[PDB]
């Protein structure tokens, strides 16, 4: 933990905990909170001092973001440093496979992730553990997904034998997890007395202690900022009831009205291949209608 | 893009194919090891579209103008397999499950897009 080691992650970090938020931006792209969090945020802890359910997720995804990008970068040709996870390599795994390849380096990923996200977790006081509670179980989450990928090198490509490695899995499957692990987080109640209540609570599972305010209200105390003016889905071939639902959800039960606004883009379509080596696509200007609520 | 290095590939109809691919290889020379396996197939021409259907498996096009994959058609495999399976069936050797035509494209549809005669 010396200032030399502390800015050579420090670039890859910054991306990573982005990724987190960006992430956190998709899993909630079209409920009231819509993720209004800056990176810079989790570190002056404006905008979330609130201990609420979704403040949680906000601690966990990026970092888990963090740990995520990191060791994917420790994999990749980024540091010299770090090899990747070599132990267990060569070895007899199953019937007709063997471990190699490049198996990513969680334990990495963690390794930084704790020291700059937890960092931020300054105070000893109850919130401080809850936050650092929630970093480690977007953390783990990040572990407990990782899985078996392989490639077939048997007689002209053949799965009888092959050489396996442990990968991440997408870090959007990441993210849908976590939405769970939020969606079913739970309330506590509670100096020793409430670090027990912490060690109560499962690794895995999200820890909030107040109540969410009323998304749909600004709240500029909070760094909330209302639901008005906000994208809603009305009409579309395949959107989940969800989705079909953000226009009642977002506006109308919010009070707010639903206005549409006409949009020209310039997308890239009706694609002809010709023959061999080559593929032409002209392209068109096509009207798009969005919502949103006023 | 990079261009490809690769034999059997080499003048098939471009130069320039990408990596990863469909078979998730690291390197060209990786992927070569494995479709040289077929080296015998093509010189016995059991099917004239083989060589250049192998290849956009085994190294895909790669366009500078078209950044989505570009899969071979399901009528270019299925005359792969109707002129190479027998064969090789015929020696133990079964048409690898990687190799299927229902995982790929049929063509005429604007959203899947691929690569056949006329
Ligand atoms: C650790 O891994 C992370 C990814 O997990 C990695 O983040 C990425 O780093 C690369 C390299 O800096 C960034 O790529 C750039 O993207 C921008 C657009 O914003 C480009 O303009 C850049 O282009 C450069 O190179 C081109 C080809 O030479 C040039 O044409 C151009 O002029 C530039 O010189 C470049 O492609 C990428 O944006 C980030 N990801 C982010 C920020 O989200 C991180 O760098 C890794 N750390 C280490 C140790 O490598
Ligand atoms: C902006 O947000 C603040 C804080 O919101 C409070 O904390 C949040 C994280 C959520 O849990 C919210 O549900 C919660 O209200 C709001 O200020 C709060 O206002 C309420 C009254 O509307 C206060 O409740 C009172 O609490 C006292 C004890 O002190 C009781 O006796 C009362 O019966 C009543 O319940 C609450 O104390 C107050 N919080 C503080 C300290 O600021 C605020 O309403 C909101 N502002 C806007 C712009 O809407
Ligand atoms: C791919 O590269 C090859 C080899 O350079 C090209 O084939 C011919 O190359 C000769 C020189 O070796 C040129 O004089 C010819 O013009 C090329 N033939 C053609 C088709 O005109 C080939 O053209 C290249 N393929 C692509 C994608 O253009
Ligand atoms: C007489 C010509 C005999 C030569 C052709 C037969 C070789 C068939 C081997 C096929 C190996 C393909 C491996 C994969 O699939
Ligand atoms: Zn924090
Ligand atoms: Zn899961
Ligand atoms: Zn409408």
């Amino acid at each position: 933990t010396g200032p030399k080691a502390y800015l050579t992650y420090s670039a890859s970090v910054a991306v990573g905990a982005q990724n987190g938020i960006e992430e956190c931006k998709y899993q909630f792209a079209w409920e009231r909170w819509n993720c209004p969090e800056s990176t810079l945020q989790l570190a002056t802890h404006n905008g979330l001092r609130s201990a609420t359910r979704e403040t949680s997720f906000v601690h966990a995804i990026s970092s888990a973001g963090v740990m995520y990008t990191l060791t994917r970068n420790c994999s990749m040709g980024d540091f010299d440093n770090c090899g990747c996870d070599d132990s267990r390599n060569g070895r007899i795994g199953g019937r007709g496979w063997v471990w190699g390849g490049c198996s990513d380096n969680a334990e990495f990923g963690e390794r930084i992730s704790k020291l700059f996200v937890d960092g931020l977790e300054t105070g000893q006081d109850a919130r401080a553990l809850m936050n650092l509670h929630n970093n480690e179980a977007g953390r783990l989450a990040v572990k407990e997904t990782m899985k078996r990928t392989c490639k077939c090198h048997g007689i002209s490509g053949s799965c009888s034998i092959q050489t396996c490695w442990l990968q991440l899995a997408e870090f959007r499957d990441i993210g849908n997890h976590l939405k769970i692990k939020h969606d079913q987080a739970l309330k506590l109640e509670m100096r020793g007395a409430i670090a027990d209540a912490f060690s109560s609570v499962a690794g895995s599972e999200l820890i909030f202690l107040e109540d969410s305010p009323d998304y749909c209200l600004k709240n500029i105390s909070l760094g909330l900022q209302g639901t008005e003016g906000r994208e809603c889905l009305q009409s579309g071939k395949n959107l989940s009831q969800w989705e079909r639902r953000s226009c009642k959800r977002l506006c109308t039960d919010c009070g707010l009205r639903v206005e549409e606004k006409k949009t020209e883009i310039i997308s890239s379509c009706n694609c002809k291949f010709h023959w061999c080596c080559t593929v032409k696509c002209e392209q068109c200007k096509q009207v798009v209608i969005k919502h949103f609520c006023a | 893009c990079q261009e490809i290095t690769v034999p059997l590939c080499k003048g098939i109809g471009y130069n320039y194919t990408y990596m990863p691919n469909q078979f998730n290889h690291d390197t060209q020379d990786e992927a070569g090891l494995e479709v040289h396996q077929f080296w015998p197939l093509v010189e016995i021409q059991c099917s004239p579209d083989l060589k250049f259907f192998l290849c956009s498996m085994y190294t895909p096009i790669c366009l500078e103008d078209y950044k989505k994959p570009l899969p071979p058609c399901r009528s270019v495999c299925e005359r792969a397999k109707a002129g190479c399976a027998p064969l090789m069936r015929q020696y133990g050797f079964a048409w690898p499950d990687r190799m299927r035509c229902d995982r790929l494209p049929e063509q005429g549809n604007p959203d899947t897009l691929c690569m056949d005669a006329a």
